[PDB]
């Protein structure tokens, strides 16, 4: 898909 | 031709290895805290799995899963990349002084050629909801380099999946669609879409964290074995599933996390992404019913959840649920490449 | 083949194409109030440029502008869509019954056969910072079904330049790239890709807003007649820029913006994505610079903006400025395709050193 | 001996002192984005109080305000630090090649000999609630390096005061202090030091920020300019106020913050700690009345504010508050230098 | 003039009684369940080392642990406070009416002058890491008024070392510091001051606590006994340790906790600061590595803790260690008496990799 | 580009 | 006073 | 040091 990994916040 | 480039259309690729290229992607995963120490932390208390091994590192990004692996001690390290991070991972190795033991291969492993077989393949092949990405395929295609007694790490992944309750959930996407339901948007008559818009929502997997206190019963549980397993085994998965119920409400659909084990010689480290566990990037994936199911605390929810791969790197979800006691039954069609990402 | 796929590798037509065939990205297109409060007006209030006319709904989508036509007593509408938005647009109009006035036509409008010329173009080829996804060409392109004299709705394309000076947006991009600056992350010395970081960061457009406050001079248009400009003239677009410094200060970048003009035989409707209007789905660019531009008021900030269009249906960008008093200089290469959205919600809030009245005083 | 040394006794200089020797503390200030903006645009806008004048940083600290002064085209910028930030500073002079402009000189303003007068002197003399560290009397003090005709950055500091009501600050110091009331704490009885215990919590301003909606009158205002105030003026701060009531309810205490001005030859920049503006390092300060005055809205609040200077670089104040109608009185002393910090 | 002022800068001394002479500190001390509900079980308890006795309450505050004695049975108390708490402790003799039983001497104890020995001594001079504020000196100088044979309360002290393992807070030291890398804060490079900003932070001690199990080797224990020690053996405090790594990984310092035991003649009463126990008001104190150092469960790290007393009431500390296997050596200075308070009230997380069984399974 | 057009808050 | 510049968080 | 005792939340 177009981001396979998400966005974690750090 | 390659085992890759069969299943996988070259769009998805390019756009799939396009956004590992970049470096802020690595940040991110890497500043998983809970992830990058966890491999770490497996890694190095299982070192006797790695001293004076030759290691397979499958998709290696910017190498640091290389790194540990030099770290407990490794012979040699061929770490495997396809994306346009190769080139980082070796700069990093000149700058750490590794060159004798870390060499970047730069392809898909399914493509390249290694010179010689390893010990123990080391890898992150889990996608969210553990299946996305495909790239487990890959993680098993590479036993082919790896001796007769050789290990995986991880070693296996447990995927989890348990009935929820969440009204508040199923009112957003559901009030999403209705927009479709207006008869006079600027004079425009839009109802005629309703059932179409509705799909495509809760088409969506739901990427999101939750409380716990949300899951109406114990989770059932899909163990890939990473030592057994072949390829093939990935193209269709059949997870059948009967929830004994505890609480009485609706039930919006089913929620999904996974752990993985690296189960070294010395001791078994997990990798959870459980809701009951510190956060992830990967954090958990919800299925929504089109139609939520009621159930009784004591009744039984069964079903198969379905899951079929496609050319674009992930899988056709189908999840078919159904109240023993009632009948209510529930058919749902998902598009795990096409997730809506809800955390805040 | 066809013009759209000379000029486009099919990977970028895929992912472009699949993206606008999912309902939710028309929903967020037709709920932005402005985009689709404009379009609706300068249809109808333009009534006499649509009654009993021949239209052409280029990339119509869901069809929502083929409906103002008809609503406006256009004779024939064909709505040319290449996303599998066609096949909902096709429902619309069986539901609407409009089958006898409007025409959908799966395909791309390079690709499709027309038959008979239209009196007016209708279409929203406007990507942020005006040219992104390349659709001006296509909707230049499409004049091929134009008559003498037709018109084109939107009519023409102002681009607005300024410098801005945002400290806060510039050194976020060290803050973000000094991750890799430690020697032992997790025992490892990640600093020698630190470099890569900070120019992967920069070479991203920052699509977000901002306070007015933040421009340091007047705004350069660069202006595009889509009645005269042909689909070659959009590969290269070079906009020089001669700014006159109204604030002292540090330049960080420049920022952009875009209006169009329908321009009908009743009235002039204009449709502006500009810091000053209400927010738009297309908010507004900016694109920093790899070394900051110290100016002070009466300064001339000199330049070209130069972009180049690419094969994934963006375009490169390349910024050159100086400052003419000091020959300090600076240059930056952005990738169009690949920005950083960075809006959050938040009202922007005013630059520093902005009060020239005691706050204290009026509170 | 010097006019510092004399005002100052030399445990408090030291403490002093070696808190701004530290980085992490320039780190803090550095990074205040509305101090430090608001000082860059106020030197920059006002480019021609600079361009090829002689500039005095007092206090430069890591140099910040001397590297501002030489953007703005500064002929030669002398930087006076007296903590050990000074070496810090000559390194950034060094590494930004502007040895040949801004010339760090070691050592307390009252004390370093300068080469020659200045055109401009730019400093941060303010301190919480203003008038702490006794800063601005060393900005004064530096008058005398300045031309008949030179100016200040920056130029006007004003001091604002309005009542405040609340009771939830009130109730957690009293409690804090009703400790003292126990009759058996582990069998001892502390009441007899209750009186001690109140008049120790309540001699601390309180150091934090608030909604505007508490203050219950307009502020009043008290302007030092820095042009024509002269050192000794500052050891005793008499601030006589009279505030129409706008509201009814208990007034709990007088809130306190302050604006400072750069008027400059082209425009005047204003640099405010508003609790109505975003918020700064210095936050706001809170005087607490030991016990509340109750006020009508349309009464008079009348007294007087006096800020009497001590060796510890501080200030003993003391607020006496009296409700007109009623001839309720409130004497308060408070010690500026023991705040406490309740921001979270 | 007297030992206390040859050892002490009057700077330190001033700033470290008027610290002292505020209630609200005393209270901060008292509030401490373990601290003081520990000093008064092994008073009371221990009633017959108190019962008639002569007793010293060396810095007494408030005197509360002086109350404790006079609960237990003492005859007359001697409690000497250096900072202005003396008065406030006159005031609780008056008010519990305990003047004939409890004297409150103002002044230092290495300076007032007593009528008598005493049979035992009583006294809280425990700093963060046991030995900061340099007041175990006072406490064993004190010992000049102790009969032969009396005792003293506490009797000895065990500080507890071991390495951890905590990257993040390791690599917390150069996100901190990494602020100083930017080529243009406000058009100025800091990044030539990023490694003095390094070295600062890593001269502070951490105050806080942690999860026991980021400790990779069983805790070495350093003993003073109170009643043996000297003054001038608390001036060079050389700690040796030779640890057995149990668990592989990084280590980034050594943790610090202490324990003081109250052996009476009816039992020993134990206060442990230890990270296995409720928190006390010391919390625990960890020292890291400018370099960490890898280690494998089975190898040794070995080196010195050395502490070095300093004119500022607290100690220089030097840490060596290496990993004996590899010859992989680390070095550090920090200064105890300038630590950084870290603690922000969450549970001290679990380290990472620390589940050997499926989180899901039990959940 | 991922997403052509850019989401706006309703 | 101890810390006359309060720490401001970013 | 500044404050020799830590503050213990009550
Ligand atoms: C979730 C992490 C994926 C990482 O592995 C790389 N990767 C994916 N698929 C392949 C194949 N087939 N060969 C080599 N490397 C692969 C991704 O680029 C990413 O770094
Ligand atoms: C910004 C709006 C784009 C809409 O127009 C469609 N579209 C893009 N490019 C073409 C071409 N070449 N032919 C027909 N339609 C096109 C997009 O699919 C979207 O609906
Ligand atoms: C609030 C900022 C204070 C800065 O100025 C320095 N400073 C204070 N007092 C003096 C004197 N008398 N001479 C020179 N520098 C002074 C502080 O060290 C701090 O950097
Ligand atoms: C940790 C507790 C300290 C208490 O003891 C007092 N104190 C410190 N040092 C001395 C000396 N040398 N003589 C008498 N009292 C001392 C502190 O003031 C505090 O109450």
């Amino acid at each position: 898909g177009k981001a396979p990994r998400k966005q974690l916040a750090t | 031709r390659s085992v890759f480039s069969e299943r996988t259309e070259e769009s998805s690729a390019v756009q799939y290895f396009q956004f590992y290229g970049y470096l802020s992607q690595q940040q991110n995963m890497m500043q998983d805290y809970v992830r990058t120490g966890t491999y770490q932390r497996a890694i190095l208390q299982n070192h006797t799995d790695f001293k004076d091994k030759i290691v397979l590192d499958v998709g290696c990004g910017s190498g640091i899963l290389s790194f540990f692996a030099a770290q407990a001690g490794a012979r040699k390290i061929y770490a495997v990349e396809a994306s346009t991070m190769a080139q980082h991972a070796e700069v990093l190795v000149k700058s750490n002084n590794l060159t004798d033991r870390i060499v970047v291969i730069p392809g898909k492993v399914e493509e390249v050629s290694l010179p010689e077989q390893v010990d123990i393949i080391i890898s992150e092949p889990m996608g969210y909801m553990l299946f996305n990405e495909r790239m487990l395929e890959s993680y098993l295609h590479a036993k082919k380099y790896l001796k007769p007694s050789g290990n995986m790490f991880p070693t296996i992944g447990d995927v989890h999946l348990a009935p929820f309750t969440d009204e508040q959930l199923y009112m957003e996407q559901f009030t999403k669609a209705n927009f479709w339901y207006q008869p006079s948007f600027h004079g425009v008559d839009l109802s005629a879409l309703r059932g179409a818009a509705v799909d495509e929502y809760f088409r969506q997997p739901v990427v999101d964290t939750f409380d716990i206190r949300i899951l109406m019963a114990k989770s059932v549980k899909y163990t890939v074995n990473f030592l057994e397993a072949k390829e093939g085994d990935l193209h269709r998965i059949e997870i059948p599933f009967k929830f004994h119920m505890l609480h009485s409400g609706l039930v919006h659909g089913l929620a999904f996390w996974f752990d993985v084990a690296f189960i070294g010689s010395i001791m078994t480290v997990w990798l959870s992404t459980a809701p009951t566990e510190p956060l992830t990037h990967w954090y958990q994936v919800r299925c929504l019913f089109q139609s939520p199911l009621f159930a009784k605390a004591g009744d039984t929810l069964s079903g198969t959840c379905l899951l079929i791969a496609n050319k674009r790197q992930s899988y056709d979800i189908s999840i078919v649920a159904q109240v023993d006691q009632t009948g209510s039954k529930s058919s749902n069609l998902l598009d795990l490449k096409n997730p809506f990402f809800r955390y805040t």
